[PDB]
RNA sequence: UUCGGAGAUACUCGAGUGGCGAACGGGUGAGUAACACGUGGGUGAUCUGCCCUGCACUUCGGGAUAAGCCUGGGAAACUGGGUCUAAUACCGGAUAGGACCACGGGAUGCAUGUCUUGUGGUGGAAAGCGCUUUAGCGGUGUGGGAUGAGCCCGCGGCCUAUCAGCUUGUUGGUGGGGUGACGGCCUACCAAGGCGACGACGGGUAGCCGGCCUGAGAGGGUGUCCGGCCACACUGGGACUGAGAUACGGCCCAGACUCCUACGGGAGGCAGCAGUGGGGAAUAUUGCACAAUGGGCGCAAGCCUGAUGCAGCGACGCCGCGUG
RNA sequence: GCUCGUAGGUGGUUUGUCGCGUUGUUCGUGAAAUCUCACGGCUUAACUGUGAGCGUGCGGGCGAUACGGGCAGACUAGAGU
């Protein structure tokens, strides 16, 4: 299946986090079909963003993302406008 | 019955694959080297590059003869080919494995690890 | 082998190569038949044995035994052997 | 229960074929025609201009050729080992 | 209730049947001078499980079998015999267009051709599992996407002519077979063609690449970390299941090597993570965690993950800072 | 040693056309990482991230024809009779 997946990027002591869409069945550092946001869990509230209309588009067609991905998808709020949500709205800060 | 220039196939891996009998050891003009008798033999053909190098003056145990063998119950042994397995002054092969069946009267004149690592004995 | 599936899996495989084998020996020796039915040209058997040809062909490609592609493939070989007979 | 039942299909432009022009120079192998392709391209370190031909088959679905037949070509699925262009027009007919 | 056994009804669950995964993931670079690789295209000549979406269906049944139990043989490895039981395992059905054939329309071309349909005659699918009483998991036929893949082709990329003739399924065609698919991929027949001095055929060497080193650049050297592609998995040959197979920790055979045997017979493949021996001038811990991410499976919690995150050792290299 | 000559390379003047080379523009591709520019953070650095170049090449479309090339011609100056 199409995964929404984070894959590592980062240094031993930073975990950056840089997220797209790939097949399954393909290792993190591999090749990305697109790439479509970043994470970087080491700011005080976070520092995410997701392009949020190639996400829909993903979302969509059957690009599935992965369990710490589908949390910051309702973050984003993309998973709510996706889902029909009364809380489609983006939540970050 | 195996005599002196009598050729014999190799039923090892040492390298001979083909020696000639020089002498039936066993007493002054013992004629014949029946299943178990121990024969020196030169080397007159082996693999390229092996351990046992043609020329070889070297002492060797018949283990198979087309020349059918009485055992004592009356029954009878015969192969298809004359083959003998190079040995050591101790009775042990020279070679690390025996291919073709052996026949079993060497086990009653100790060549026991012969025996063991045999194919098969009959 | 060392895994615990592996020897069930062998075990599953083994039952998929026999039931198969039912599957194609049956195929085979109909596609025989009907071969011998279209070279006579009786035209009567022949016409009457594509409901059982056609029938257990079909009734391997749903069962998955071979693959639909080949199945039409086959199919269309003996339409196209009776159009000319 | 109120679908379609046929989604139709993305609509697509389809891929074209690449087409080409030569002389042919032998013809009795049976509906088979062999085109002599050229080109010429910039050399890698010396930088001159190499010309470089080429002997490649087409299809004729009917037999009739003679020798020079200026002709143009296009890729098809592979025909036999090494078909892989197609005649498309002939012009300029061996005189 | 014996004082240390019975009671499946019962959460819970050993052994057992089935599904998915195991083709991803990791290693090595032996082989390979090749559409293997880099770059761009063609597939009107193709496949693609689980993912998303559109539409109908879940309709009747049967018969075995594991497991279990009683036993037999063998040293074991393992295996024979007899009862007994299921399922989303297997088999039989009814209806169902994306099978086919033939005859036609309507659109488009790039020729074999492509799609949407009609008539007629043939055909093929499934299934159930749970519930605190708006807990829920399924399945099947298909249209289209997404992804992965297969194949084909232009260009590019070592030495050598002290290698000049190579090719017979070779070159093409027809009818077939076979493939997911075109294709001498294979086969019967027919003709005698195809490649080559722009280097065929051969010999030697070699994994390739984005890159790395150097250089002002062009070039020269090189392909190590990372990443992409390919090939291989003790050596050599082959099939199976499955959507998907160089099937490293699957199977079959042959060969070489180590081990057990009661001598009849069997087991094994670290170029996975370690680690050992051996060669060398020379390159390391038989550690922890699944905390994170990626992945496998399950409604889920959850279990697996030597991938991964790390950690130890080597000044092995770069950078930084002290020894006032 | 010299010459002739095969493949190849190269080719006078002019007209018209094609636009293959050449050349212009756009689209797509040229993954990520690497290298360069600018910022940002690990105490600075090494290292990382983001945005902009690189990705020189290739494919499609729309332009051009000065030069080279193909074609259809012409001239006599080269060449030959
Ligand atoms: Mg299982
Ligand atoms: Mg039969
Ligand atoms: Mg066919
Ligand atoms: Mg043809
Ligand atoms: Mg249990
Ligand atoms: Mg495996
Ligand atoms: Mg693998
Ligand atoms: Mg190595
Ligand atoms: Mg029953
Ligand atoms: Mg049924
Ligand atoms: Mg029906
Ligand atoms: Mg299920
Ligand atoms: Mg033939
Ligand atoms: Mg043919
Ligand atoms: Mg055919
Ligand atoms: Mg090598
Ligand atoms: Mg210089
Ligand atoms: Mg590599
Ligand atoms: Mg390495
Ligand atoms: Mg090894
Ligand atoms: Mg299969
Ligand atoms: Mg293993
Ligand atoms: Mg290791
Ligand atoms: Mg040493
Ligand atoms: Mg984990
Ligand atoms: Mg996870
Ligand atoms: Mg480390
Ligand atoms: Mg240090
Ligand atoms: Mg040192
Ligand atoms: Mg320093
Ligand atoms: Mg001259
Ligand atoms: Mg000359
Ligand atoms: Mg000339
Ligand atoms: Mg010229
Ligand atoms: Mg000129
Ligand atoms: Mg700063
Ligand atoms: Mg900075
Ligand atoms: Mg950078
Ligand atoms: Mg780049
Ligand atoms: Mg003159």
């Amino acid at each position: 299946a199409v995964k929404i997946k984070l894959t590592r990027l980062g240094k031993i002591r930073n975990p950056q986090y840089r997220v797209a869409v790939a097949d399954a069945r393909t290792r993190r550092d591999g090749r990305a079909i697109e790439v479509i946001g970043r994470y970087h869990p080491k700011e005080e509230p976070s520092l995410i963003e997701i392009n949020s209309e190639r996400a829909q588009y993903w979302l969509s067609v059957g690009a599935q993302p992965t369990e710490p991905v589908l949390k910051l998808l309702k973050i984003t709020g993309d998973w709510q406008k996706f889902k029909g949500l009364p809380g489609a709205q983006g939540r970050l800060k | 019955m195996i005599q002196q220039e009598s050729r014999l196939k190799v039923a090892d891996n040492t390298g001979a694959k083909e020696i000639l009998c020089i002498r039936v050891l066993g007493g002054s003009s013992r004629r014949y080297a029946g299943i178990g008798d121990v024969i020196v033999a030169t080397v007159k053909d082996a693999i390229p590059g092996g351990n046992v190098k043609r020329g070889d003056v070297v002492k060797a145990v018949v283990v198979r003869t087309v020349k059918e063998r009485r055992r004592p119950d009356g029954s009878y042994i015969k192969f298809d080919e004359n083959a003998a397995v190079i040995i050591k002054p101790d009775n042990d092969p020279r070679g690390t494995r025996i291919f073709g069946p052996v026949g079993r009267e060497l086990r009653e004149k100790r060549f026991m690890k012969i025996i063991s690592l045999a194919p098969e004995v009959l | 082998a060392n895994i615990k599936s592996q020897q069930k899996r062998n075990r599953t495989n083994e039952r998929a190569r026999l039931r198969n084998k039912a599957v194609k020996s049956s195929l085979r020796t109909a596609v025989r038949a009907f071969r011998e039915a279209a070279h006579a040209g009786d035209k009567a058997k022949a016409a009457e044995l594509l409901a059982s040809t056609n029938r257990k062909l079909d009734k391997a490609a749903s069962k998955g035994v071979i693959h639909k592609n080949q199945a039409a493939n086959k199919k269309s070989a003996l339409a196209q052997a009776l159009n000319k007979l | 229960v109120k679908g379609p039942k046929h989604t139709p299909r993305t609509p697509k432009p389809r891929g074209r074929r690449k087409t080409r022009i030569g002389y042919v120079v032998s013809d009795k192998m049976q509906k088979t025609i062999v085109v002599e392709l050229e080109d010429r391209m910039r050399h890698p370190l010396y930088g001159k201009i190499i010309r470089t031909t080429k002997k490649v088959k087409a299809h004729d679905e009917d037999s009739v050729a003679g020798i020079g037949d200026r002709v143009s070509l296009m890729e098809t699925r592979p025909l036999s080992a090494t078909k892989r262009w197609r005649l498309v027009e002939i012009l300029e007919k061996a005189k």
